[PDB]
């Protein structure tokens, strides 16, 4: 009876997984973050499965880019050659 | 088979007669001289040479009848007597031991 | 006499936790041609490709190690009601003794 | 040598071939049954009716169920079964109601011994379901031995007959339990609206308790 | 008055002290007591599952225990009867250890393609006056596509008791002694070849002494 | 003669039944052995259905206080190159050593985890 198994909550529980803006703040004038999640040549938004995003930061990530090109913050049909050097994040590979 | 054994023994006296009938009272009459005999005495004429007369002990003329695999208990001889094909099933286990042991050691 | 649940207690088997990145010392008991068959304890046996360096002392009965990335490798797909086992565990083999 | 074999339904069934045309072929339903409880049905299909009836009949035999009864005459209860879209309600009689069945049901049942019952058959008629939807009820009866196993208290009767004497039918074999069976006030039973209409006397038809011949 | 050797046995409970044959330390030190994962699972398994360990599958030993008694002494009190066992597995792996084993007794074994019908058209199949098995034990109920076996199903159907081992994703449903416990490692299935063979041997030197203690008297 | 229907009831159920009836004459060889030591279970035939609503299966999970102080082991320090073996009895993994001596320092005596994990850890340095 002492060695019968009990219940409780699981352990060996690993954390769940956060996206790299989990916790981050989305603003719109942060056009350095906002052109990494948009694509270099056509200025594509990416999506869920390039950029790796929960669905709240992609959502605010869309937001905010849309909302940048509009206010003209942001080129639509380009990335920012300037910002073409910052640390690549999403899952795409266009060369070969 | 009781079938085969007087087939067999008929076949014995056909033969003696068969040899007394042509020139061969001596008891050794080869079985080309039995097909040449009978070639004689029926002058065949027919293209197909099953369809031509023949004198072949019973073992050759009637085919191969498998015998009884299980007695008067029921209890089939063979282990592998309930897969159908115990010869065949027999032969793949006996070859894959010696593949095994083997291993085991090393048209 | 001892009780099945003190005995899954004092069992190895449950003292390793999950298979995840877990050294185990396992025996090649089957090969044919470089798949090497390895039994490392437990339900199932795994496949392990034979590594090309120093690949002849991999033979049945040598001790090796392995690294245990599953213990099952099972999952269910698209239209199915239990899931699609394939009877063997997943481990890379990482040396001898 | 004691089962009794009745045809029960004979289709002339055709299907399509693409050099013939139509491919007439008899499919025919039989139950084979003695009367003491053995009994089972079974389809032959063939080109010959010969051919259908025989391979029907063995097939039968290969496939018997076993009937209980009360006292070798009727079912213990009433069965309600509904076998896909036949509705099957039967209801033991006492001795001498004779077979008011179906005429199916009425050979069915001369082949396995029942003698006292009725049966109703609604939705669709099928004769397939109907022999195999009776079937699944009559092996699907529950007795009095089982029930007095299961419930653990004593099973008795009580006759209108004989008058307030109770006569003990089935006992436990086991311990019997000693709290006694809850008494539900106002029980919870479905009931069915053509039993009402029928205790109550609004069933007016004219084809109800006619004057038939014999079961 | 052959009812004494064909009825002592039916009163002696155990009369093949098979009970010594096997104990809880010798099934777990076989890994009896491992199952599959969570989702292999069987809704008529569940009974017999202790518990799930990370997701895996742990076997109750304590009814495998009693369930392997039960199955023992049918299948001993089979082979003393004279009846004829046959062996059932689709593994690929353990069809020479079982075909072996047989023929170390002398019981039947199957363990390659059930073709259609082997015991239901057996009059046609086999010969007009055949002996069906008067037992069978499946050590593997599955076939090799993880579906229940028709040799399970035409056994229920031609009213032929059946022994089997059944695991956490096996139908024990028409199997009329389960013994739940792990078919998928060498040290089990060579716990079950043994532990079934030595039943079965001692079961036929049982029905021979005792034969012959009544031929003496 | 028998019957095939593997599904109605239990082949005990039908062969007893059928030799009641008078149909099947002479009783096979397994029904006395039956009889004398039936199953735990009547093996008829039962239809496997899906969970579908507000069911879960019953079907616990194991765990333990060791399984805790395991997943605190394995958090903090990771699994040492002293590999499992898994195949012999009894066998004691680096884990197996920390748990025992921190089941030994609870049953001295003392309150706090971070301090159990503290001087448990100077003893295995120790
Ligand atoms: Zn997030
Ligand atoms: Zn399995």
């Amino acid at each position: 009876n002492e060695d019968l198994p009990i219940s409780m909550e699981n352990p060996y529980k690993e954390p769940l997984k956060k996206c790299i803006l989990c916790g981050k703040h989305v603003d719109y004038k942060n056009v350095q973050l906002l052109s990494q999640f948009v694509s270099p040549f056509t200025g594509c938004i990416y999506g869920r499965h390039i950029t790796g995003l929960c669905g709240k930061k992609q959502k605010e990530i869309t937001k905010a880019i849309k909302r940048a090109q509009i206010m003209g913050f942001m080129p639509v049909t380009y990335k920012d050659p300037a910002y073409l050097k910052d640390p690549k994040v999403c899952n795409i590979r266009y060369r070969e | 088979e009781d079938f085969i054994k007087k087939q067999i023994e008929e076949f014995n006296i056909g033969k003696r007669h068969l040899a007394n009938m042509m020139g061969e009272d001596p008891e050794t009459f080869t079985q080309e001289d039995i097909d040449r005999a009978i070639a004689y005495l029926f002058p065949s004429g027919l293209f197909e040479k099953r369809a031509r007369p023949v004198m072949k002990h019973p073992e050759q003329i009637f085919p191969r009848q498998r015998a009884i695999q299980w007695g008067e208990d029921g209890r089939p001889f063979h282990y592998l007597f309930y897969t159908g094909k115990q010869s065949y099933y027999s032969l793949m286990h006996d070859v894959y031991g010696m593949l095994l042991n083997l291993e085991k050691h090393q048209r | 006499v001892e009780s099945f649940a003190s005995m899954l207690r004092h069992s190895p088997l449950t003292q390793m936790g999950p298979a995840k990145d877990k050294l185990v010392i396992g025996r090649i008991f089957h090969i044919v041609e470089n798949d090497l068959y390895i039994d490392f304890g437990g339900k199932f046996h795994c496949v392990c490709r034979r590594p090309e360096v120093d690949g002849e002392k991999y033979q049945k009965g040598t001790r090796v190690r392995l690294r245990l990335l599953d213990l099952e490798l099972t999952s269910r797909f698209l239209g199915a009601t239990t899931d699609t086992t394939v009877l063997e565990a997943n481990a890379v083999l990482l040396g001898i003794q | 040598e004691d089962f009794d074999t009745r045809i029960l339904e004979v289709r002339n069934v055709f299907t399509m071939t693409a050099k013939e045309g139509r491919k007439k072929s008899i499919r025919v339903l039989v139950a084979v049954g003695n009367g003491k409880g053995a009994a089972g049905f079974s389809i032959g299909k063939a080109t010959d009716r010969m051919d259908a009836f025989r391979k029907a009949k063995n097939r039968a035999v290969h496939h018997l169920h076993y009937i209980e009864r009360y006292e070798d005459h009727t079912i213990f209860h009433d069965i309600s079964l509904r076998f896909k879209r036949t509705h099957i309600k039967m209801k033991k009689q006492p001795k001498g109601y004779g077979l008011r069945c179906h005429r199916a049901i009425i050979t069915i049942c001369r082949l396995i011994g029942i003698k006292d019952m009725y049966a109703k058959v609604s939705g669709s008629i099928n004769m397939l379901s109907l022999t195999q939807g009776l079937f699944r009820g009559l092996s699907r009866q529950e007795t009095h031995q089982q029930l007095a196993d299961k419930k653990g208290l004593h099973v008795v009767e009580i006759r209108e007959e004989c008058g307030p004497l109770p006569i003990v039918v089935a006992s436990p074999r086991g311990p019997l339990r000693k709290d006694p069976e809850p008494e539900d006030e106002v029980p919870d039973v479905k009931l069915d609206w053509e039993d009402v209409k029928t205790a109550q006397g609004m069933k007016r038809s004219v084809w109800s308790n006619l004057k038939r011949a014999a079961t | 008055f052959n009812d004494k050797i064909l009825n002592e046995p039916l009163k002696h409970s155990d009369f093949f002290n098979v009970k010594e044959l096997f104990s809880v330390r010798s099934l777990f030190d076989a890994r009896v007591h491992l199952g599959h994962k969570a989702g292999c699972r069987h809704r008529f398994m569940e009974p017999y599952i202790f518990g799930s360990r990370l997701d895996h599958d742990i076997i109750d030993l304590e009814q495998t225990a009693t369930h392997l008694q039960l199955a023992l002494n049918f299948t001993a009190h089979m082979a003393y009867r004279k009846g004829i066992i046959l062996f059932i597995s689709r593994n690929r792996q353990f069809s020479y250890l079982i075909e072996n084993m047989a023929r170390d007794c002398g019981e039947y074994a199957h363990t390659r393609y059930f073709r259609g019908g082997m015991l239901t058209n057996a009059r046609l199949l086999f010969g007009p006056t055949v002996r069906l098995p008067d037992l069978i034990i499946f050590l593997h109920t599955l076939n090799n596509i993880f579906e229940p076996h028709v040799a399970v199903r035409d056994a229920a159907k031609m009213n032929i008791p059946t022994v089997g081992i059944v695991d956490t994703n096996c139908n024990p449903c028409l199997i009329t002694y389960p013994v739940p416990g792990n078919d998928d490692s060498p040290l089990a299935v060579h716990l079950y070849c043994r532990l079934f063979q030595t039943a079965i041997t001692r079961a036929k030197e049982k029905r021979q002494q005792v034969e012959a203690l009544y031929r003496l008297q | 003669a028998g019957s095939r229907l593997e599904t109605v009831g239990s082949i005990f159920s039908r062969t007893r039944d059928l030799v009641r009836a008078g149909v099947l004459k002479e009783k096979p060889l397994w029904f006395d052995v039956y009889d004398a030591f039936p199953p735990l279970r009547e093996p008829v035939f039962q239809r496997p259905r899906v969970r579908y609503g507000k069911a879960k299966a019953p079907i616990q999970d194991i765990w333990y206080h060791e399984d805790r102080i395991r997943a605190k082991f394995y958090s903090v320090y990771g699994s040492g190159q002293r590999a499992f073996d898994l195949f012999n009895p009894n066998f004691k993994s680096t884990c197996q050593r920390f748990v025992e001596k921190y089941t030994e320092l609870q049953k001295l005596g003392e309150t706090d985890e971070e301090k159990l994990f503290v001087e448990t850890g100077k003893a295995l340095l120790a």
